[PDB]
């Protein structure tokens, strides 16, 4: 499949240098030395009924982006034409591995030393430094969140879905791997996949993909709302009544009312949103964390270089020459069109719709105001902070809390059955 | 992969297969131990020696190459083996290299010894080159078209520039004699006493000569 | 005793509970008495009137506190929580508790535990808020007070409390007290349950949210708890597979296929943590095996068990039988070598160690007794040489030792000297030493791996004898084992899941028993046999011996290759599979060494291991280059029943091996060792990296190493204070975690203030090879983390005063609150009149009634008055002088001192306002029992408040704190239209905005805020089945 793994380095809209603080490492690394803070983050989602929240980090939006800006600052040193590891700090840092594992203060000279210099849209083979170049495994391992960054980095926007729908998904080994989660809240058995490969990614046509395709993919019907009680797919869907808050647990179900059919053709596509409230949201960084091994066993498939911005195009790894768009959205004309097209089904009342969105947009308003809110804030910061700099999260525009573009996207995303 | 993974890429019918050696060592040739391994890589390079040898617009081979490269086991031992040595010679050859000795067809057991006294020994290398299980080079233009059937395994460096001319040998043989040689001078300088300090390693001296006829 | 024990099984871990009550741990202390009822109030203010409960009763002092335990029930407690008294009231002996190396005190310690104690206090609160949460009941409401909703319903006794209580809401009457219009706050459309879960008809909910008297904390925790479990649970088919990949293709249990509700199993962990955990059974198990005799025999046991192995001399007595004759020779050879079989009684067991041995080889070497040795050169002249020397020769393949065929060739060596002997250039040793004698194959010379520096004639013997061992000396291979998802990985000698073998496998052609004849075995007893033939052909060993022995010896030899042992082709093939099958079944996992079959170069030496380090390098390489852990150990054993073993093969007629393995397997497949294994060693690397975490917050490291509360007096201190607090800790755990094993032994050992855990080994050339683990995830460290910062501002909510305090003449009319700020009397170190001190100290003399006066710092000329700065510390120098200087002139005296303690708890005085007194006797004695540790909880005397107005009344006091502390109070006098006296505080808006705020979300989090108490929770309505009840375990 893939025998040919690279990443990149951020880049920054005016910062002269890494805007990580040893703060962030320390209260992550209270624990440990794991350049991947993957438990906690996980764990760190409070069950997604409701999210867990800091100063120092309100959303696992603001925990994975100083995920990222920390392992970029990380990475600087033992990467280079002069490959390397131990006694340089990249403030105080050091790893202890010749695997390049391990991380604690400099040493009392190291402490002194200048840190190592950093550049800016860093792009780099996965696959120079000599140590893990011999074990392939640990190298797998890494990249799955090497990845995590990556796409996430890629783009002036958010994590992206590459559904895909296919019928050899149908198989006997499969609908009995389905049965094992009835009436399961996706959540948990993410949480099972997350296991499932980190301990070992399963192996490149696995069961386990097709598996994890029929889950991202009935997601992001239900989502949508694709399919339902009498549109189902193959019979199954999930649920989340409480529909209109920042929230949802959607769980399987079998409808023996109706059953819509798939007709051949395999179909994919790019999905993200456009709307930066997602911090609330988790079922995209699952969606993520398991996308990342479908590349790590998988060679996939790669978007047009204009789907991409310039800078950051032609990319072996990632970017290729052709590749189907990107598709966004926001989540407020989302769940509107969800509700609409639903109705339209007529399986519910007008109200029932309407007041579904009185809440969800009463959400969207506050929600969006502490965001500015808190932008505004780190501003200040910012300004009384000459010298231990920092974003929370990636710095934003008001300019994306408009349109989704996702009109016509509806009906494309809709004929993929 | 500690008991030695090498492969010949070039299709066999034998096909896609790999190789590990076993726990047995060679104790003849005199004075070496033989980890089969690096004897049928010897066996290898003495195969490319005899490639190298003839150079004809239709020399009418199958496959130039049949030698083997380490597929896995680099992860035990480091560049300054023998056998690393070994793999070196092995594409160097490859390119068409050449010793510049006269090579027999079969060239003997104690021949063979006495090369590896001489190649173990201290020194550094022609050739820049260090390949990897990563990938293997493809040299500047080397005239030979394994690499325009192959990929597997195979990377050129459209930088490279380290060639040569070409030359070879029509007949190479021996003589007993202490022949003539005409010195033909240079330019520049030295110093005298520390030339002959030099010498003071490397003279005959002393020794009684065939005085002979007056 | 523990120790095979730890090798063994686990104690009985606790992993669920079911909170029959209540979750969080706080209800509130009202403990002031107000002062009604008064007169021309009607009785009409009151409840106890009509009798409903009110959520609070009204009090004078009413602040809400920590309670565990008084309003839950469980089937099993959590070990020793932690509750605390009102400020009225001194716990502190904890600070003289459990640390103090010297106490006599009642009220006063040394300010060095405090940071410590407190320390305590917050992960023991860690400690005991885990419990598990069974989804709570409902009930239709059938007043319309309510929505008529499903009320939570307690299925238990006597809830109709909580109903009246955790529902002001439920309360409703037209009265205008403090709680009335606080209530008239809330809304009645967010009450009670949220949602739930719903599905698989007469039947609960799954999983249920609903609106509780609650607080955050507690909550956080024990989610973030479920979570981590919930990360390792399983669905069957995977436990199918294990079973069938396991089971030998052969006994079935079958996944369901019926609908799939709910059924929790949290289990499976990665890897890299059961690899770790064992490692440390590695390290504290150094240089004793009368541990490993136990699971040896064990072993032995088992694999008896399924072996279709019988052992019989017969064979041997029988095959002897060989001669007959006409008697008068010297000698019968036959009984001779029967010497060795003593023609049973009482041959059971102990074949099978060093096989064993084999398979934990990484550890271990095998021997066999010197004593077995004729230690006595040889002659050809006797044939009991040969006999015991072959005996050897068969042992050798089977042995370990790692000069094996070395020391093979040794005895032939030591046989024919001066009438056969070898090169050498060094006297070190020679010739003349015996076995157990040469180890290294730098003992062993260049001739030793050179056959030619002798001739072949010289000494045809040893000549052929090395290059029939470089040719035929036995070969080895390898095989797979268990599965990974179920079982994991021990091997890091060599890539992951693989198990060598001295032997190479062949695998078999008929699912019958094989009759197989050409085993390198087979073979190499006949190489070995015909060796002895070629060297009996010798010239010269017939000038006395006959045609009769020569035929004697030949057919010896000769027969002794018509041997029809069952068990060759039976260890080649098949027993392999018992290894791997009882590898499972086995517990403690492997460690076992790679192989040579004729190399002498890759040989390992050494093994070096470190917990921690010494020197400023933190790089694992350069780290372990010192710290080291070496262990070497040998295992003597028998030659004699063992080449037996291998020379009575007998089986029985019947036996097959396809429904041998099916029938045997089939009873064997109980084994429950792993869970207990995983869940004990899980909790295991927890508490190790708990701990460190700890000490992290005491010391300094390489490590990533921060502390934010260190304001509180604590500092470093020996390695002996450390694991002080460590054991003390350790102690608090295994109640917790309710095991009883020994645990921390390595971080007890040395310095645990820094760590580091690298394994590696030595080679023949050096060229060690090592490893290091990276830690998994640990939530209670964040957890205990956020506690230090929460208390890092709640601390004044236990009683815990930071800031400092001034004594000062306070002598006024106005009712204010010495914890509140002066109306107009603030006093610091920016004042006149106010002086800081060193030890400058000159008292002047009033004599020649003349101005008496102290020596400043300055160097002016001081009285007894002013606004002054001093180290309390100092006034510990000698207290009773100090006291006796200034006693009056503070009573008084108008000397203001504003000073310092840093932190404390203290202690409430409350006292009628409606007269007047002083308060000097606290103040002499709080003083005067000041020693450098002896410090009594800071008094304070406050009057009692009211509803209403007076004339005022005179006033003396004399301390003031320094900064605010009084969010501690939570209210007074609720059944009120205002409480007057004193302040008033109220319900604070800080505790129910989730009804007084129409606008939080269903969820919110107070962080630093004043955390709330009545908070939304999801009550887990999952069920977890026993591992058995689902699977259908069939034959």
């Amino acid at each position: 499949a893939r025998a040919a793994f690279l990443f990149k380095t951020v880049g920054f809209g005016g910062l002269q240098n890494v805007p990580i603080n040893d703060e962030l490492s320390s209260h992550l690394l209270r624990a440990g030395n794991s350049p991947w803070q993957l438990t906690q983050f996980l764990d760190w989602i409070s069950l997604g009924r409701g999210l867990a929240t800091s100063a120092l980090v309100p959303t696992a939006g603001s925990r994975y982006y100083q995920m990222s800006c920390l392992l970029s600052g990380t990475l600087q040193i033992p990467f280079r034409p002069n490959h390397r590891w131990g006694d340089i700090r990249f403030l105080r840092l050091v790893w202890s591995a010749p695997t390049l594992d391990g991380l604690v203060v400099a040493p009392p000279q190291v402490l002194a030393q200048p840190a190592l210099q950093a550049q800016a849209d860093r792009v780099y083979d996965c696959d120079d430094y000599p140590f893990l170049a011999r074990d392939p495994r640990f190298k797998h391992r890494v990249y799955q969140q090497l990845s995590a960054v990556t796409l996430l980095n890629l783009t002036g926007f958010g994590p992206i879905s590459y559904v895909r729908v296919d019928e050899d998904m149908w198989s006997g080994d499969v609908n009995q791997l389905l049965m094992n989660y009835f009436g399961h809240t996706f959540a948990e058995i993410a949480y099972t996949l997350c296991q499932a490969s980190a301990n070992r990614p399963w192996e490149h046509d696995g069961t386990y993909a097709r598996m994890t395709q029929i889950i991202l993919s009935l997601f992001w019907l239900s989502y949508v709302g694709v399919i339902h009680q009498q549109n189902t797919y193959r019979t199954f869907y999930f649920q989340c009544n409480r529909r209109g808050d920042a929230a949802e647990v959607w769980i399987l179900s079998c409808s023996l009312n109706h059953s819509a059919q798939i007709r051949p053709g395999n179909r994919s596509l790019f999905v993200m949103p456009t709307s930066p409230d997602w911090n609330m949201d988790v079922n995209l960084i699952l969606s993520s964390t398991l996308t990342g091994c479908l590349c790590s066993g998988s060679q996939l498939p790669l978007i047009d270089n204009n789907s991409v911005p310039a800078v950051s195009r032609n990319i072996h790894g990632w970017t290729g020459r052709a590749g189907n768009q990107l598709h966004g959205f926001q989540v407020r004309r989302m769940v509107t069109e969800f509700c609409d097209r639903l109705r339209r089904d007529g399986v519910m009342t007008q109200a029932q719709q309407n007041q579904i969105e009185a809440l969800a947009d009463q959400t969207q308003q506050f929600k969006r105001d502490k965001l500015e809110a808190w932008a505004r804030e780190d501003d200040q910061y910012n300004q009384a902070n000459p010298n231990s700099t920092m974003f929370r999260t990636k710095p934003f525009t008001n300019a994306q809390w408009g349109r989704g573009n996702t009109g016509a996207t509806s009906a494309a995303i809709a004929a993929l059955i | 992969s500690s008991a030695g993974v090498l492969v010949h890429y070039d299709k066999p019918t034998n096909g896609h297969h790999y190789l590990l050696g076993t726990l047995t060592q060679m104790v003849s040739a005199p004075p070496y131990i033989i980890n089969a391994t690096d004897a049928m890589l010897l066996e290898s390079c003495l195969e490319q020696f005899s490639a190298n040898v003839r150079a004809r617009p239709a020399q009418p081979v199958t496959r130039l190459d049949q030698c083997y490269h380490l597929r896995w086991g680099a992860q035990y031992v480091g560049e300054d083996s023998l056998t690393y040595r070994l793999g070196v010679l092995s594409l160097l050859a490859t390119n068409g290299y050449q010793l510049a000795r006269p090579i027999p067809r079969q060239l003997t057991n104690r021949w063979l010894s006495s090369f590896v006294s001489q190649i173990m020994s201290d020194g550094v290398n022609e050739t820049p080159l260090w390949p990897q299980e990563r990938y293997v080079q493809i040299a500047y233009d080397s005239p030979s078209v394994v690499d325009g059937a192959t990929q597997y395994g195979y990377v050129r460096k459209n930088q490279l520039r380290l060639g040569m001319r070409i030359s070879a040998l029509q007949s190479l043989s021996d003589t007993p004699s202490p022949v003539q040689w005409l010195p033909q001078y240079t330019i520049d300088q030295a110093a005298m006493d520390e030339g002959d300090l030099m010498v003071s390693r490397l003279t005959q001296l002393p020794l009684r000569p065939d005085y002979g006829n007056i | 005793n523990k120790k095979t024990a730890q090798l063994l099984h686990a104690d009985t871990p606790r992993l669920v509970t079911w909170d029959a009550g209540l979750c969080t741990s706080f209800k509130i202390v009202p403990i002031v008495p107000a002062q009604v009822p008064q007169d021309v109030l009607a009785y009409t203010f009151f409840t106890s009137s009509y009798a409903i409960q009110s959520p609070f009763p009204e009090a004078a002092v009413s602040r809400i506190v920590v309670h565990t335990r008084w309003a839950s029930n469980v089937d099993f407690d959590r070990d020793s929580s932690v509750i605390m008294a009102p400020p009225t009231e001194n716990n502190i002996h904890l600070f003289k508790q459990l640390l103090n190396t010297e106490t006599l005190s009642v009220r006063g310690a040394n300010p060095l535990m405090f940071r410590a104690n407190v320390l305590h206090m917050l992960l023991e609160f860690v400690l005991d808020n885990l419990y598990l949460n069974r989804h709570t009941g409902f009930s239709q409401d059938h007043t319309p007070f309510t929505e008529g909703a499903n009320l939570r319903s307690l299925p238990g006794p006597d809830a109709e409390k909580w109903y009246s209580i955790m529902y002001p809401t439920r309360m409703g009457t037209p009265n205008v007290s403090k709680i009335c219009n606080f209530v008239a706050s809330c809304v009645r459309n967010r009450v009670g349950r949220f949602d739930r879960a719903q599905m698989m008809n007469g039947a609960m909910s799954e999983w249920v949210d609903v609106f509780e008297t609650s607080d955050a904390l507690t909550v956080s925790i024990r989610g973030r708890w479920m979570a981590r479990l919930a990360r390792m649970n399983i669905n069957p088919t995977e436990i199918e597979w294990a079973l069938t990949e396991c089971a030998q293709g052969y006994v079935t249990v079958t996944s369901p296929y019926a609908p799939s509700v709910n059924r929790l199993m949290p289990y499976r962990i990665s890897n890299a943590e059961r690899q770790i955990s064992q490692i440390i059974r590695i390290m504290n198990i150094g240089n004793n095996a009368t541990v490993i005799q136990p699971v040896l025999q064990d072993i032995s046991v088992l694999l008896q068990r399924i072996s279709p192995l019988q052992i019989d001399p017969t064979i041997i007595s029988n095959t002897m039988s060989t001669v007959s004759e006409s008697t008068t020779q010297t000698l019968s050879p036959a009984s001779s070598i029967l010497g060795k079989l003593r023609p049973s009684n009482s041959d059971f067991s102990s074949f099978r160690v060093a096989l064993a041995g084999w398979l934990y080889n990484g550890v271990v070497t095998t021997v066999i007794d010197d004593s077995s040795y004729p230690k006595d050169g040889g002659s050809v002249t006797s044939l009991e040489n040969l006999w015991d020397f072959f005996i050897l020769a068969l042992a050798l393949p089977l042995t370990t030792d790692p000069c094996a065929p070395v020391k093979a060739f040794m005895t032939l060596a030591n046989m024919m000297v001066g009438f056969e002997t070898i090169p050498m250039d060094n006297q070190i040793y020679t010739q003349s030493r015996r076995a157990s004698a040469f180890s290294t194959p730098h003992t062993w010379p260049r001739c030793f791996m050179n056959i030619q520096l002798i001739s072949p004639i010289d000494a045809p013997i040893l000549r052929q004898w090395a290059e029939i061992i470089h040719r035929y000396w036995p070969n080895p291979s390898q095989i797979r084992y268990g599965a990974p998802n179920v079982f994991g990985s021990a091997n890091l000698f060599t890539p992951p899941e693989v198990l060598l073998l001295p032997i190479d496998h062949q695998p078999a052609n008929v699912t019958t028993p094989t009759l197989d004849f050409t085993n390198e075995l087979t073979n190499w007893r006949a190489r070995v046999c015909e060796l002895m033939k070629n060297l009996v052909d010798n010239q010269r060993y017939q000038p006395g011996w006959t045609q009769s022995l020569v035929s004697s010896m030949r057919g010896t030899l000769d027969k002794l290759k018509l041997i029809k042992s069952m068990t060759p082709m039976y260890l080649q093939q098949l027993a392999p599979v018992e290894l791997a099958v009882i590898a499972p079944m086995l517990p403690f996992p492997p460690f076992q060494v790679p192989y040579v079959r004729l190399d002498r170069d890759r040989v390992p030496t050494m093994v070096g291991v470190t917990r921690q380090s010494r020197d400023t390098i933190t790089q694992p390489a350069l780290s372990l280059s010192t710290t080291n852990t070496t262990v070497g150990v040998p295992l003597a054993l028998d030659a004699r029943a063992i080449t037996v073993a291998l020379l009575s093969g007998k089986y029985p007629p019947d036996l097959v091996t396809n429904v041998w393995y099916a029938d045997a397997i089939y009873p064997m497949y109980a084994d429950t060792e792993v869970f207990s294994n995983l869940q004990r060693d899980m909790i295991t690397c927890e508490a190790v990296q708990t701990l460190v975490t700890l000490v992290a917050q005491i010391s300094e490291t390489q490590y990533p190493v921060d502390r934010y509360l260190d304001w509180i007096p604590s500092l470093r201190a020996s390695a002996a204070t450390a694991a002080t607090f460590a054991e003390w800790v350790n102690t608090s755990m295994k109640t917790a975690f309710d095991l009883s094993d020994m645990l921390l032994e390595p971080l007890l050992s040395g310095d645990p203030r820094m760590t580091q855990l690298a394994i590696q080994y030595q080679q023949y050339n050096g060229r060690t090879f090592n490893v290091i683990p990276e830690m998994p995830g640990s939530v209670i460290a964040d957890c205990v983390q956020l506690t230090a910062e929460v208390f890092n501002h709640e601390y004044n909510l236990f009683g815990i005063a930071r800031g400092d305090i001034i004594i000062g003449r306070v002598q006024s009319t106005h009712l204010w609150s010495p914890l509140a700020p002066p109306p107009d009397l603030v006093f610091d170190r920016d004042t006149p009149g106010v002086h800081i001190f060193g030890r400058d100290c000159r008292i002047s003399f009033g004599m020649n009634g003349a101005a008496p006066m102290i020596r400043d710092e300055t160097g002016m000329m001081v009285p007894f008055e002013g606004n002054w700065i001093f180290p309390l510390a100092l006034w510990q120098m000698n207290t009773r002088y100090f006291n006796q200087q200034f006693d009056a002139w503070i009573k008084t005296g108008e000397l203001r001192i504003r000073i310092e303690m840093g932190a404390y708890p203290y202690m409430l005085h409350y006292y009628d306002p409606r007269q007047y007194a002083n308060a000097w006797n606290l103040t002499s004695a709080w003083l005067e029992e000041i020693t450098p540790t002896s410090i009594p909880s800071v008094p304070f005397m406050v009057p009692i408040s009211s509803d209403h107005d007076i004339s005022s009344a005179p006033a003396v006091q004399y301390i003031i704190s320094t900064e605010y502390n009084d969010r501690s109070l939570f209210c007074t006098n609720s059944s009120s239209p205002q409480t007057i006296a004193g302040p008033d505080k109220h319900i604070p808006v800080e505790r129910y905005n989730i009804l007084t705020n129409p606008d939080a979300p269903p969820t919110q989090i107070q962080l630093p805020e004043v955390v709330d108490l009545y908070n939304v929770v999801t009550r887990y309505a999952y069920e977890t089945p026993p591992i058995t009840a689902v699977v259908m375990g069939v034959p």
